[PDB]
DNA sequence: TCTAAGAACTCTGATGTCAGTAGATTACACT
DNA sequence: GTGTAATCTACTGACATCAGAGTTCTTAGA
């Protein structure tokens, strides 16, 4: 969808005497639910997605504001990107006294009329003005028919609701709990897009996920061309990039303002301003000095016109994955450029495949750059668990080494193992088996990175302080795989360390 | 292996 | 790691006549010889270098002598490789008219390096002489050469016009003394540090990869 | 009796990229 | 001339990325 629209989520919650206070038993609360899992969301929005918009608006209170001075809607904070002073305003709410504060403030919760609130929540998207790309809004309520007396009341809900639908919105709410009363046949099967007293669906957004996503991307756009007069139009996406933390920003003790940074070069005989045309670079060999424009500086590697070149191919055993260079891409045809190019894409997709072979080219990413040598690995796609992309489907881009990288090993003897420990390190290697699935694991310090960030965010008691999967569970491999490190040690074990 | 005017 | 090169060349008269197909073996080792010192140029290897241009109209070595060292001029002692010398190889050299042996070379430039390779540190030396065995030799001390390369850790490499896989029959008798002296230096092996020209420039043609110890 | 040289990694800053947006420039055009 | 188009080219947010610079460790080491 439109890249430069945004993800935008509003936040609606049943405000009436109902949930404020129900607390049937004594470890949980509604209003405290709603309101944790609302801090939750919109803290992992903070750093995942930190561009996406989110909106908070609760319902049927005695104070009233919004855009169009109805009755008993307040929109907590309007419509806009996420950030801290926000955060604060939500967790003042957090609390037995924070609930006290809430209800001494807006309202313990009067009469309302959900025809009316999702008109509020349709003012606020429609307000925005940036684009929006998916537009969702959350209910949190658990009255689960919004009112049984005035049935003209749901029949105009009924309507606007079919009518947001059409605008363009979609609707959703999760049925916290409520003492029966947990179905949504009743008046809410035409709304929302068997049942229980609690939501699966807000289970998750509790789950506190922190990466951070970007969309599909094109990296770049370049023409493979089979030969000098066949060429394809092919977008080179990324799909794996090792993110770095996010680059930190230069501020002022005494005002937090930024600082503008203002590097220059100058020279040191006089107090002049040398202007980037005078200056030259240089290299020092076989004790003489050397000169070029700084034009020729990067002259010195225009080797070919951007794009690729397919020269071969080559037969899948032979690409070697033992020498890995740079993280991989990813190869499929953007139509735009060479119309009906996709088309070749394929057949040459399809025939790869099928005769299992690889195909070799030259890649000059952008202009300035030198050339590699990457292979366009074919890939089958799957979906087979639930029918959902897995692999798209295309060639990959295994980079292949040059001359000067193989690093040549400081050569050493070999001593072949005995089939008796080696029998005994099969049960080893056995019993230590762990499915790897692709996301098991978070970087420690990206993580904690982020953390330590929210926590001098939000004035915290204390950081968090993850406990992060990268660490192996130490007691796990000494249980499961039994004392067998002293069968090792006096199998091929002698005295010394 | 290539030496003197090789290495 | 150290190395020591001392290249040694022919400037004699036989080299300046050759095949019109073919450039001449005077022309054809000296770009070689010119695109190799680029290679140790560009790379920082700390490889010392020498040069004998032995063959020479005159006699500038530090062993001159009426008959004994004869006809040698040292281009440059056994330092580091620089530009200088290389325009000087590219412009300085000039055709000559005589003949000259370069056993005699290949023994000066041993006494250059036993006078010099214990002066400073190194750990391990070449010899390598480019010729066309158009030469009056003596095998007098080939046994003692080769005893005292063996001694000094001197490596010795020999450049021939012609190829293994027309040659005068001093050119030929030459070729078979050099197999000789190659396997009375390391063995039957020895057949491979034979090396044409035109092999030399097929495989060094590429400078110099960039090695990298880890 | 110890002092540099490379190593390595991470980090920072520019260069170039892509999609989007929208402006101003340039073509087209009036009987 | 006057006025309305069509459309190229701009800028920015944003994201990768080479290079460049700051930093710890082995050998060779007065």
């Amino acid at each position: 969808y439109k890249y430069s629209g945004r993800d935008s989520l509003i936040f609606l919650v049943d405000a009436s005497k109902a949930m404020f206070e129900s607390q049937s038993e004594d470890e949980l609360t509604p209003f405290d639910m709603s309101i944790q899992c609302i801090q939750s969301v919109y803290i992992s929005k903070i750093i995942s997605s930190d561009r996406d918009l989110l909106a908070v608006v609760f319902y049927g209170t005695e104070k009233d504001k919004n855009s169009v001075n109805f009755k008993n809607i307040y929109v907590l904070q309007e419509l806009d990107n996420p950030g801290a002073k926000r955060i604060l305003e939500l967790d003042q709410f957090k609390g037995q006294q924070g609930q006290k504060r809430f209800q001494d403030m807006m309202g313990h919760g009067s009469d309302y009329s959900l025809s009316e609130v999702l008109w509020v929540c349709a003012n606020l998207f429609s307000d925005v003005q940036f684009k929006m790309s998916h537009k969702r809004i959350m209910l949190f309520t658990n009255e689960d028919n919004p009112h049984g007396n005035d049935s003209a009341k749901a029949s105009r809900a009924r309507t606007k609701a079919g009518d947001l639908r059409d605008t363009g919105i979609f609707l959703d709410l999760m049925h916290l709990k409520k003492p029966g009363g947990f179905d949504i046949s009743l008046f809410y099967r035409d709304i929302i897009s068997v049942h229980f007293e609690e939501s699966s669906k807000l289970e998750d957004l509790l789950r506190k996920v922190r990466a951070k996503e970007t969309r599909k991307r094109a990296l770049s756009r370049l023409k493979l061309k089979l030969n000098k007069d066949i060429v394809i139009s092919v977008g080179i996406y990324n799909l794996v990039q090792k993110a770095l933390k996010p680059p930190p920003i230069k501020l002022y003790r005494e005002t937090n303002e930024p600082v503008k940074t203002k590097t220059r070069t100058f020279n040191t005989s006089t107090g002049g301003l040398l202007l980037p045309s005078d200056t030259k670079r240089s290299q020092i060999y076989g004790s003489r000095q050397i000169i070029l424009e700084k034009e020729e500086t990067e002259e010195l590697k225009r080797f070919d016109d951007p794009g690729l070149m397919l020269m071969g191919f080559k037969p899948l055993v032979l690409l070697k994955k033992h020498h890995y260079l740079r993280p991989s891409l990813f190869v499929y045809p953007e139509e735009s450029l060479v119309i009906g190019s996709s088309t070749l894409f394929s057949a040459l997709l399809i025939k790869c495949l099928e005769k299992e072979v690889a195909a070799l080219c030259r890649y000059t990413p952008r202009r300035n750059i030198p050339p590699y040598f990457v292979a366009l690995v074919p890939q089958e796609e799957e979906l087979d668990d639930q029918k959902i992309q897995v692999t798209p489907p295309g060639f990959q881009l295994v980079f292949l080494p040059f001359a000067d990288d193989k690093r040549k090993m400081p050569f050493t003897e070999k001593i072949m193992a005995t089939p008796e420990q080696v029998g005994k390190m099969k049960a080893i290697v056995e019993k230590l088996r762990f499915t790897y699935r692709s996301d098991s694991f978070e970087n420690p310090v990206l993580q904690q990175h982020f953390r330590n960030l929210e926590a001098l965010a939000l004035d915290l008691m204390e950081p968090e302080q993850a406990v992060d999967l990268t660490l192996p569970k130490v007691e796990a491999m000494n249980k499961r795989l039994g004392s067998l490190v002293d069968e090792f040690k006096e199998l091929v074990y002698p005295p010394d360390y | 292996k290539p030496r003197g005017l090789f290495s | 790691n150290k190395a020591a090169v001392v290249l040694c060349m022919d400037v004699g008269f036989t080299m300046s006549n050759s095949i019109p197909g073919i450039e001449s073996p005077f022309e054809q080792a000296k770009k070689v010889i010119t695109m190799f010192v680029q290679r140790q140029v560009f790379a920082e290897n700390k490889d010392e270098i020498a040069l004998v241009l032995f063959g020479t109209d005159g006699t500038d070595n530090p062993l001159s002598g009426g008959d004994q060292y004869q006809n040698i001029t040292v281009h440059r002692h056994l330092m580091l490789p620089d530009f200088d010398l290389l325009e000087d190889i590219e412009s300085k050299i000039q055709p000559g008219s005589q003949q000259a042996d370069f056993l005699d070379a290949l023994i000066v430039s041993m006494d250059v390096i036993q006078h010099e390779t214990i002066g400073k540190k190194f750990e391990k030396r070449h010899i390598e002489i480019f010729t066309d065995l158009s030469s009056r030799f003596s095998k007098s001390q080939l046994d003692i050469i080769i005893h005292s390369l063996k001694k000094c850790d001197i490596s010795l490499q020999f450049f021939l016009p012609f190829s293994l896989g027309g040659i005068t029959e001093q050119q030929k008798e030459g070729l078979e003394i050099v197999k000789m002296v190659m396997i009375s230096l390391e063995g039957e092996d020895g057949l491979d540090e034979i090396y044409s020209f035109s092999e030399s420039l097929r495989k060094l043609c590429v400078f110099k990869k960039i090695e990298r110890h880890s």
